[PDB]
């Protein structure tokens, strides 16, 4: 259940980034939205930079350092 | 983001080396590695290392500055290339580092080869005559 | 490359140059030392935590332990120069010349 | 070098199951008795195919499975259940060994009804 | 967070302290008026830090209990314990823990 | 020291080039080194005085800068390319990292300033331990690692030690330094070929390693560390100085002696690669090595110069303890011309 | 015989400390070689799960593969219940 | 030189450490383990010269995965421009990026 | 008498009490009558941060039951 | 509510090492035939006030040559280091839930004999020096024993998280399952707080004492707790912590006792015991606690 639950919040926030990459980007010239940097068609699991990068400063450092941080 | 903290501390530990590397009345230059040691500890800690910061932080600055301090003074862009997945019911890098017992049997041979010659080694430099 | 890494390198390469410029106190070369092992073992932990390279976590503690055997053989070195000398300074080894 | 494929936002809506973790820690060993065919069909799903996208459909299956066996639990034993997930959920690191008086009620109550 | 904040009360507490003492008696007014370099400290401390490197790899001995490994790991674990035993056996014998 | 602790010493040092020689993982091959370091260090002062602490406290300098940036040359390799295997380098700033760190184990300019102090500063056992088995290591490293290497800076230290060496040997009447500037000579010939054909660099490794022994052997029989020491040699066993005669001019790179081998396969190896100018400047660099050889040629065995009365009492005693495979050593490094296809073998 | 005794006497008095140590030592390298229940401490290793155990795709030829958790095939820990 | 004592007596002294991808305690991945294997399997048995020329894909996908070089640069972009449409005034964030949004478990 | 000296050592255990007990009772009061919750090794984290997604009230100690399941 | 947290386990800590000395004098002087301080306060008990007042109200004799810098230093990190050991400490429950909570408690007490040496250097004095030194080897050296008997004592524990100690406690203590390691570290941590018999050695003088008696009274809770092990119920900690509190303060008054007791070693002669007697017995109790849990099948859960 857990794996299920990871695995669409994932997606979800992918296809959230991509759609505000598509507004975003719409002025840039040479920009294709929702290009991959790898040559391979393979899954690749996203960094947290993918993830929480358009996202809010606290969440951002909550996912990052919270287990670290919780004492 | 609390102003890229680890940014912070890299550019602390870079002011502690250069501090002790102008080589100032070693003692002080001792103090400013402390320091920097101190610091490095903290960005490995930050990082997630807790065991080889706690490393550090023991080995290191309790024996091996502690050592330096004495024979002195006989004398005169972050978080985001980070993972995504979680690591189960353990710490990896406790398995990583317990894994020396069953995997690296060959470097527990040469490691224990190499300090037993550093003891006799250490003796018969310092015998003398 | 993250401006983690760079720091490290950065703080690596003024150690070498402080090594290098022996202004005196012998002391301080091994300081020097000393503090260019200190940077390897926080970049190559980095390198390896980042990595998830799980095997690799025996890889610092081995490098540390290693070099702190040399920082004693060394520390012994300094110690019986300055029992010739009585003190430690650089420019009392000069009676071996190219 | 291509276009990321990813799911829209309609395909990715599901009937959460919205209970804390200790009332799903509370009901784990009757709900791997239970659930385990979809479970383990999605599981060998997701590692054959090693990518999120392609097992969508067979996450979807297990949201189902459990909500089915948490509506059982609700429409049965109830009382019984909340009494031991609460005793559960007081104990920080969740034990199971703090509350096998708790657990003994809730064991008869679901194998004298279901 | 939490043990930054906890050192950084310990430190600045510490430092209050300390300066409050250093600093209620100095504000009334008053009169306000070598070589030896012995050899055995430095060994004893040598000693430890041979010994400490030791104890650095004897560290990681309650996680390498877990491995399926065990005979392995037993006799690795007790090399190291024996290696040790012979550092402290050829320094004893070679009068380097006298005074 | 006690026999045994030299006896385990002197392995630990052997098996340090072999866990070097032996391994696959750049941690081992660090911890090779570490492990030659730590055991060679009590040899250089096995007779105790201020010059052989000097010399075992430059040495050990030396050879920890060398061994940090080693490491920073490993980790630098494993942050590009997540690999452990010593291979062709993945960075090109970790290569020449690599490649200095490797210099200043062997002694190859502008790092050559060690070799001769430390050989004056040690005895001349050490001196003979130091010159041939301490370079095994370091050379075996870079042969692995040769299809990396930028041919640029390689054959620029090479000239650089062929030249450093040919100069600094004309100054000397010490022969501890004379065999200094001699090996970092050898170990420019060396180096200048690693990048074309590591057969040829093992070839002049195992000639020069030949030469260097007999060489030192000789002048351990004849217990002489000066100029004016071996002149005396003559009055008392003519044969050690003839042999030593034979193999300076060995050692010179005269034909047909075996020290020519080396040079003419060098030549003949950069020749196939379209160089002409370097291979035509190290021979005629050599020509000082040769220059000084002769000098200590003519001063030894050549001439016959003024001896002291106190001599006599020495007529009457021998030699109690024998160097075994000295002659194998003089023949080898002077008669194997004729066996010079045998590098087949890929020695 | 008579030396090692003589030997073992004369140490137990003057060096307890060291007879003791030597003594520990020594057991503690020879008993695990003898011990009856090492392989059950290894066993009690082998049976802790932490990791997912990832289910095999059935082909028809796979007998001892349980169909379920219930299912008696499989390996099983009574042998643990009843440590 | 090397003398390869580990392949002709079966050894394996140091081999189990020079890759990420060669079987970790508990079964552990790396990061990168699909890209250095895909890279491994391309380049076994070939050689060092047809390995750097032909595999060229597979350890540029391997090294974009240990440093996310690219990827970095791509995330840069995005939010710079996103930072100049906030300060002119074209762009507003949704509650999304806000922290306004549901959380799902 | 020796019994004197049970007034200092009852002072000070007294301050030893303080430490503990106010922990204590500050983990049942920041954790909403509960003990703090303990997170080692990742997955308690992830079960931490699914309950605080799932409170609705951003706490992670707010805890659902079959009531909320509908 | 974080802040009230460190504040309530701060303050207490200083009025029980402030009062210390006050059950210290008295249970001296019983033992001496007489009494403690009955005279400043009802029983005693505004000695501790007095003191601390009359300490803080005199002159400091700073130096007037020594490096001003280090001996501020010196006094400010044996105090911070002081009160940070006691945050791992779980009793039951700890401020700070640290995985390696007993590794953090080893590198603290290693770095305790910094300010040793800075104290002895910045006091311009050769005599001075000579003592800081002895000093310095003779922590150093028992810290090493420390270490090794504690992580043989840890063998049986599963890992470095100091709760998981009453959790292994839950039946028997410790000291029943190895008393020798608890001799052993006992006597080691006399030798690392310099207490009698093996005490070989204003304001800030005030400091440094207090930071010695913290840290006595930190390692004796640390004693209780790893090996006298109390039990304790979820629902009602106040019972663990006043069984803990007793057991602290039954230790201290241990270490009061056995400063009465004895006459002190001398420098080699407690040299000679830490290197020949107890590292000897230390490796090889530290072989038998490896081999133990392999040859019965009792090993710890946690991995
Ligand atoms: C073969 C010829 C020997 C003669 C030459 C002597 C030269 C020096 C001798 C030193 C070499 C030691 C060889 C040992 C290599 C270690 C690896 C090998 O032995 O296999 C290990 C077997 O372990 C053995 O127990 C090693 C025992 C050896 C240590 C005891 C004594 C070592 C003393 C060596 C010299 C040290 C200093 C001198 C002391 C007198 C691996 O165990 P295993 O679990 O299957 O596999 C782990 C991988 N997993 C996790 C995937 C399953
Ligand atoms: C004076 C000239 C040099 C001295 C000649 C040697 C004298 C003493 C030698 C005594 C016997 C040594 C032979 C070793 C026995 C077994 C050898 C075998 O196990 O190893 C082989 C290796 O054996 C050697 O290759 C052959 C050594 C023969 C050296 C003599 C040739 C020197 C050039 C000709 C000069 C004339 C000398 C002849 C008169 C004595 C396999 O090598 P391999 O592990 O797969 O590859 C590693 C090397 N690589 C990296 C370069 C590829
Ligand atoms: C002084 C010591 C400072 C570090 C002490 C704390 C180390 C520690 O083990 O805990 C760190 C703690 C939790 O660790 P875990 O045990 O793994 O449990 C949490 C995971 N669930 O989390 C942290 O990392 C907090 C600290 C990280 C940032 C700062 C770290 C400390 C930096 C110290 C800088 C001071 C240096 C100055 C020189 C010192 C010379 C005396
Ligand atoms: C466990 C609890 C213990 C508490 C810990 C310690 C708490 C500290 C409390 C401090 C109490 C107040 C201390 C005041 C005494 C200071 C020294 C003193 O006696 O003053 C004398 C001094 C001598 O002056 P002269 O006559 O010129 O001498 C010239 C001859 N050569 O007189 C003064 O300077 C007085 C200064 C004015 C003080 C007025 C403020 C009232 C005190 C409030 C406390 C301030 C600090 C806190
Ligand atoms: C074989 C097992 C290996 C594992 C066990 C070892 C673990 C730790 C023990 C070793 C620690 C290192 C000891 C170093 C030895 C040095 C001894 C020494 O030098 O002391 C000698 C003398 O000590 C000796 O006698 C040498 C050792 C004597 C034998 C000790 C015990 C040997 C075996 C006894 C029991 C064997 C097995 C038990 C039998 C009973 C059945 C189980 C001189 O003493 P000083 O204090 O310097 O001078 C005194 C005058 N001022």
């Amino acid at each position: 259940l857990f794996q299920a639950e990871k695995d669409r919040r994932v997606l979800q926030m992918l296809r959230e980034n991509l759609e505000e990459e598509a507004i975003i980007m719409k002025d840039v010239p040479d920009w294709k939205v929702g290009e991959s940097v790898f040559h391979t068609t393979r899954w690749v699991t996203p960094m947290m930079g993918e993830l929480y990068g358009l996202r809010t400063n606290e969440e951002i450092l909550s996912a990052t350092y919270g287990f670290i941080w919780y004492t | 983001m609390t102003m890229y903290i680890a940014f912070i501390l890299s550019t602390i530990f870079v002011i502690g080396f250069v501090g002790f590397s102008s080589k100032p009345s070693p003692i002080y230059g001792g103090l400013g590695l402390i320091v920097s040691g101190g610091v490095g500890c903290g960005i490995v800690l930050n990082f997630g290392g807790s065991f080889l910061g706690l490393m550090v932080f023991l080995i290191y600055l309790g024996g091996m500055l502690v050592v330096f301090g004495y024979t002195t003074a006989m004398a005169t862009g972050d978080w985001v290339i980070y993972d995504t997945g979680d690591s189960g019911f353990f710490s990896e890098e406790a398995m990583g580092i317990a894994a020396l017992y069953s995997y690296g049997t060959w470097l527990v041979i040469v490691t224990g080869w190499s300090l037993l010659i550093g003891v006799v080694v250490i003796m018969e430099i310092t015998r003398g005559n | 490359m993250p401006l983690v890494y760079m720091n490290i390198i950065m703080a690596f390469a003024i150690a070498l140059a402080g090594l290098l410029m022996y202004r005196s106190h012998l002391m301080s070369s091994l300081l020097c030392l000393e503090g260019m092992m200190l940077s390897l073992f926080i970049m190559s932990t980095l390198i390896i935590l980042n990595t998830h390279f799980t095997l690799a976590n025996m890889m610092p503690i081995i490098l540390l332990v290693f070099a702190a055997c040399e920082a004693a053989l060394g520390l012994s070195l300094l110690v019986m120069v300055s029992n010739t000398y009585g003190t430690d300074y650089v420019q009392n080894l000069n009676l071996l010349q190219c | 070098p291509g276009i990321v494929e990813l799911p829209t936002l309609e395909d990715l809506k599901v009937q959460e199951v919205k209970v804390s973790s200790s009332v799903l820690k509370a009901a784990a060993h009757h709900y791997g008795a239970q659930c385990d065919k979809p479970n383990k069909e999605f599981m060998l799903c997701r590692w054959e195919e090693k990518d999120p996208r392609r097992c969508l459909e067979e996450g979807k299956l297990v949201n189902q499975c459990a909500l089915d066996f948490f509506r059982q639990i609700k429409r049965h034993c109830a009382e019984p259940f909340t009494e031991y997930w609460t005793c559960i959920d007081y104990s920080g690191l969740q034990l199971f060994r703090h509350c096998r008086k708790q657990q003994a009620k809730f064991d008869e109550c679901v194998l004298d009804k279901l | 967070m939490n043990i930054m904040l906890t050192l950084l009360t310990n430190v600045t507490l510490a430092s209050l302290l300390v300066l409050i003492a250093f600093w209620l008696p100095q504000l009334n007014a008053y009169s306000e008026k070598r070589l030896p370099f012995s050899m055995k400290f430095f060994l004893v401390a040598i000693t430890f830090l041979l010994f400490d490197l030791e104890i650095a790899l004897l560290l990681p001995l309650p996680w390498a209990s877990q491995t399926n490994n065990l005979k392995t790991m037993l006799t690795m674990a007790l090399f190291l314990l024996i290696l040790l035993a012979a550092s402290l056996a050829y320094e004893w014998t070679q009068k380097g823990l006298e005074w | 020291m006690n026999p045994i602790i030299y006896t385990t010493l002197i392995m630990t040092v052997m098996s340090g080039t072999m866990l070097v020689m032996i391994s696959s993982h750049w941690l081992l091959i660090w911890i090779g080194f570490e492990m030659n370091l730590l055991a060679m260090i009590p040899v250089l002062m096995k007779n105790f005085n201020p010059r052989a602490t000097e010399a075992a406290t430059k040495y050990f300098l030396t050879q920890a800068t060398a061994s940090m940036m080693l490491m920073m040359a490993i980790i630098i390799n494993l942050l590009y390319s997540g690999q452990w295997t010593i291979t062709k380098m993945f960075n090109p700033v970790a290569m020449t990292m690599m490649t200095m760190a490797l210099a200043m184990k062997l002694g190859l300019s502008p790092f050559h300033f060690w070799v001769p102090e430390v050989t004056q500063g040690i005895s001349l056992q050490a001196g003979l331990l130091l010159l041939t088995w301490q370079k095994l290591a370091p050379l075996s490293v870079l042969c692995q690692i040769s299809q990396s290497i930028n041919p640029n800076l390689m054959l620029t230290m090479a000239m650089l030690s062929i030249l450093i060496g040919g100069w600094g040997g004309l100054n000397q009447t010490q022969l501890r330094k004379i065999m200094a500037y001699s090996s970092i000579a050898h170990m420019g010939w060396m180096t200048a070929v690693l990048p074309y054909n590591t057969t040829m660099t093992i070839l002049n490794l195992l000639i020069y390693i030949t030469m260097t022994l007999a060489m030192f052997m000789l002048l351990i029989h004849s217990s002489a560390t000066t100029t004016l020491s071996l002149s005396h040699t003559w009055n008392k066993m003519p044969v050690i100085t003839s042999l030593m005669m034979v193999t300076l001019l060995s050692m010179g790179g005269l034909p047909p002696l075996s020290g020519f081998m080396p040079k003419w396969m060098i030549i003949q190896e950069m020749t196939k690669n379209e160089s002409i100018i370097m291979p035509t400047l190290m021979a005629m660099t050599a020509l000082l090595n040769l220059y000084f050889y002769m000098r200590l040629a003519y001063s030894s065995s050549l001439t016959m110069f003024p001896s002291t009365n106190n001599m006599k009492m020495k007529w009457q005693f021998e030699h109690t303890k024998q160097m075994k495979l000295l002659p194998t050593m003089i023949v080898l490094s002077t008669l194997v011309l004729p066996m010079t296809p045998a590098l087949s073998s890929l020695n | 015989a008579g030396r090692i005794a003589s030997f073992l006497k004369n140490a137990w008095a003057k060096e307890p400390v060291l007879v003791a140590s030597f003594a520990i030592g020594g057991l503690a390298i020879i008993l695990p070689s003898l011990s009856p229940y090492t392989n059950y401490a290894i066993r009690i290793n082998r049976a802790t799960p932490y990791n997912y155990p990832v289910p095999l795709r059935d082909d028809g030829n796979m007998p001892d593969v349980p169909s379920h958790p219930q299912d008696p095939q499989g390996p099983s820990l009574e042998w643990l219940k009843n440590l | 030189p090397f003398f390869d004592v580990q392949k002709r007596l079966g050894l394996d002294l140091d081999r189990w450490m020079t890759i990420q991808s060669a079987e970790q305690p508990h079964k552990i991945p790396g990061r990168c383990h699909a890209f250095e294997k895909e890279w491994i399997e391309c380049a076994h048995g070939i050689g060092g010269i047809r390995a750097e020329k032909e595999c060229k894909i597979e350890f540029d996908d391997f090294v974009e995965c240990l440093l996310r070089q690219k990827t970095m640069k791509r995330l840069s972009a995005i939010k710079r421009q996103r930072d100049k449409l906030i300060k002119e005034g074209k762009y507003t964030p949704p509650p999304h990026h806000l922290g306004k949004e549901d959380p799902r478990p | 008498m020796w019994f004197e000296i049970l007034p200092g050592i009852a002072v000070m255990a007294a301050c030893l009490f303080i430490p503990g007990m106010a922990t204590a009772h500050i983990h049942k009061f920041t954790n909403g009558g509960k003990e703090k919750r303990v997170a080692h090794f990742s997955y308690q984290w992830n079960l931490m941060e699914r309950d605080r997604r799932i409170s609705g009230v951003n706490r992670y100690h707010v805890t659902k039951g079959l009531e909320n399941i509908d | 509510m974080f802040m009230i947290n460190i504040l309530s386990l701060i303050i207490p800590i200083l009025l029980a090492v402030a009062f210390l000395t006050l059950v210290e004098r008295k249970v001296l002087g019983y033992m001496q035939l007489r009494k403690g301080p009955n005279v400043v306060g009802p029983y005693g008990l505004l000695q501790p006030i007095a003191d601390a007042l009359k300490l803080f109200t005199k002159e400091p004799l700073r130096p007037a040559t020594s490096s001003i810098s280090m001996f501020i230093i010196a006094p400010i990190l044996a105090l911070s280091l002081a009160l940070t050991m006691w945050v791992p400490l779980p009793m039951p429950y700890p401020l700070i839930n640290m995985n390696l909570g007993v590794l953090f408690m080893l590198a603290m007490s290693s770095l305790a004999v910094y300010s040793i040496l800075w104290s002895g250097w910045a006091s311009n004095s050769k005599y001075a020096l000579i003592g800081a030194l002895r000093a310095v080897a003779q922590t150093i050296s028992y810290e090493v024993t420390l270490a090794i008997i504690l992580l043989s004592v840890l063998l049986m524990n599963g890992s470095y998280t100091l709760s998981t100690l009453i959790t292994t406690q839950e039946h028997i203590w410790m000291i029943f399952t190895s008393w020798p390691l608890a001799m052993m570290w006992f006597i080691s941590t006399l030798a690392e707080t310099n207490r009698a018999p093996f005490d070989l050695t204003a304001g800030p003088f005030a400091m440094f004492f207090m930071a010695e008696y913290a840290n006595i009274i930190m390692m004796n809770a640390f004693t209780a707790i790893l090996f006298l092990g109390a039990s304790h119920d979820p629902h009602t900690p106040e019972l663990y912590t006043i069984n803990f509190v007793l057991k602290t303060l039954a230790l201290t008054i241990t270490f009061l006792w056995i400063r009465a007791s004895y006459p002190r070693f001398r420098y080699d002669q407690l040299m000679h015991l830490l290197w020949k007697s107890f590292l000897p017995l230390t490796l090889a109790l530290c072989m038998w606690h490896i081999s133990l849990p392999i040859m019965t099948a009792s090993i710890p859960p946690q991995s």
